């Protein structure tokens, strides 16, 4: 049931970094375990990853720098609600 | 459209 | 000498923000400028993408000045705290903005203060995660004010503009018209809550510690509303988000925008409001607002749903389609709370559900329904609203519907509330009937010749058709 989303304005997309959003009640300890699990499963596949930030307090989840090749794998991780590709915001 | 409408 | 914008938001009778804190998520700021010195704290939270110093803090310094600047600010008192989420070219990321919003919430949890206003003078495309983070922060009880966007486009296609529970602000100019600059300009549409001055706005210039510059944008507009909200929350620290929003709407100048500036389909969806400070005059009053749903889309069994805030009551429910291919609307319960649901017809492009959501404490409200009979149902209590739906493809505290339609009456027990019904009919694309000054439109509908729909605009009931009669239910204490 986990879904993927990226910005419809193609020039505003920032591929290679993803916000992994976990289900609402997911605990920080679980978010961290899920990030590490991603890093492990990716690494076994020859992919380097970097966990830039672990979110807690509003949404649980994490920010990860990785190839989009890993999105199918990542969507299957436990607790995943959806994953969004990072994108640009601008002074108005 | 940043800085007074790219003005 | 008073800047036009500060005069524009001054009420017709008049005589802040210090108990309140305003957070700014923006470029870096020149915190030593004399407009804002000693009033803004730089957090040094910073999350910005790499590029691809006076210019660096230009955008942020000006907006800090619009909100709180001692000479040209809206809320001259107010305390501000700044986070840097836009780089020197004014570019940020969704992830960085999320990290910033999270930082504000951690700060609040660690060192609680009073009411918080968070100004988000920025936009990107529609973002599920960014909208969710805003909502979650709103539900935690923080007020968010955001820019509508500067693309002369529907604000629902942008974030945080489209984000539920956030106050989204478009920009109008000195003639109270929407700012347009070529193919660019203020965003509009149903995700915009109100407009505010956003052209030629004088404020702090980071060129020098005493310099000023005029800037334009929906950010400048949003900054006026952040200031106005900061003042409102100092005066009434207990306001819920729904109450603050109802006050911002109630105290706006109304019907001052020429709606011709907006694309045709967006006219009906775009609120015609220019923000203003509350008057010195303020006893309890009935506040209502019109909430348009998202379009249902064209599926045969499509429904559009318009909802109220948790502390509001749904007093009426109407619907509208541009084609007129419509199966009407009904008030239905949902999580123990009534919502307005509209039904698309077979072959319709879709319909809007249009709720009238009101602040009515002590209210006990219910719905009375009758199936197709003409068809009639009454509050056997005050009548606040009539709705009607049908399942066919085509055709005194009492609601009356078409003989083939079900009819729904919204009935409230609200002592101290008086309601009356005012009717008007003519030979006509649009017929109109207004409540009397001091009365609040609670319901708007057409007497049962082919209507596109009906909707309340402020306290005016508008009926749209292709012998039509508009009916307004108006209440007061
Ligand atoms: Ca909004």
């Amino acid at each position: 049931t986990a879904t993927f989303h990226r910005c419809a304005k193609d020039p505003w997309r920032l591929p290679g970094t993803y916000v992994v959003v976990l289900k609402e009640e997911t605990h920080l300890s679980q978010s961290e375990r899920t990030a590490r699990r991603l890093q492990a499963q990716a690494a076994r596949r020859g992919y380097l990853t970097k966990i830039l930030h672990v979110f807690h307090g509003l949404l649980p989840g994490f920010l990860v720098k990785m190839s989009g090749d890993l999105l199918e794998l990542a969507l299957k991780l436990p607790h995943v609600d959806y994953i969004e590709e990072d994108s640009s915001v601008f002074a108005q | 459209x940043l800085f007074s409408f790219a003005g | 000498s008073i800047p036009w914008n500060l005069e524009r938001i001054t009420p017709p009778r008049y005589r802040g923000g210090s108990l309140v804190e305003v957070y700014l998520l923006d470029t870096s700021i020149q915190s030593d400028h004399r407009e804002i010195e000693g009033r803004v704290m730089v957090t040094d939270f910073e999350n910005v993408p790499e590029e691809d110093a006076s210019k660096c803090d230009s955008h942020g310094t000006h907006l800090a000045g619009v909100v709180s600047g001692r000479d040209a600010g809206v809320a001259k008192g107010a305390s501000m705290r700044s986070l840097r989420v836009l780089n020197c070219q004014g570019k940020g990321t969704v992830s960085g903005t999320l990290i910033g919003l999270e930082f504000i919430r951690k700060s609040q949890l660690v060192q609680p203060v009073g009411p918080l206003v968070v100004l988000l003078p920025l936009a990107g495309g529609y973002s599920r995660v960014l909208n969710a983070a805003c909502q979650r922060l709103a539900r935690a009880g923080v007020v968010l004010v955001t820019a509508a966007g500067n693309f002369r486009d529907d604000a629902c296609l942008y974030s945080p503009a489209s984000a539920p529970e956030v106050i989204t602000v478009g920009a109008t100019n000195a003639q109270d018209q929407p700012v347009t600059l070529g193919t660019l300009g203020t965003n509009f549409g149903r995700c915009v809550d109100l407009f505010a001055p956003g052209e030629d706005i004088i404020g702090a210039s980071s060129d020098c510690s005493t310099c000023f510059v005029s800037q334009s944008g929906t950010s400048q507009a949003a900054a006026h509303v952040a200031g106005i909200a900061a003042m409102m929350l100092s005066a009434e620290p207990e306001l819920t988000l729904a109450e603050l929003r109802q006050r911002l709407i109630h105290f706006s100048a109304k019907d001052v925008i020429n709606e011709a500036w907006f694309p045709e389909d967006q006219r009906v969806l775009t609120p015609n409001l220019v923000a203003a400070l509350p008057p010195s005059t303020h006893g309890w009053q009935l506040f209502c607002r019109t909430v348009w749903s998202a379009h249902s889309g064209p599926t045969r069994m499509a429904t559009a749903i318009a909802r109220c805030a948790p502390d509001e009551e749904l007093l009426s429910c109407s619907s509208f389609s541009r084609s007129g291919k419509r199966r009407g609307e009904r008030m239905e319960a949902q999580g123990g709370k009534l919502v307005c649901r509209a039904h698309n017809a077979f072959g319709g492009e879709g319909v809007y559900a249009i709720a009238r959501c009101c602040l009515l404490p002590q209210a006990n409200c219910s719905v009375h329904t009758a199936p197709p009979a003409g068809t009639r149902v009454h509050c056997h209590h005050v009548l606040t609203g009539c709705s009607s739906h049908w399942e066919v493809e085509d055709l005194p505290n009492q609601c009356v519907g078409h003989r083939e339609a079900s009819i729904h009456a919204s009935c409230c027990h609200a002592p101290g509330l008086e309601c009356k019904v005012k009717e008007h009919g003519i030979p006509q694309e649009q017929v109109t009937v207004a409540c009397e000054e001091g009365w609040t439109l609670t319901g708007c509908s057409a007497l049962p010749s082919h209507v596109l729909g009906a909707y309340a605009v402020d306290n005016t009931c508008v009926v749209r058709s292709r012998a039509v009669t508009a009916v307004a239910i108006c209440c007061r204490s």
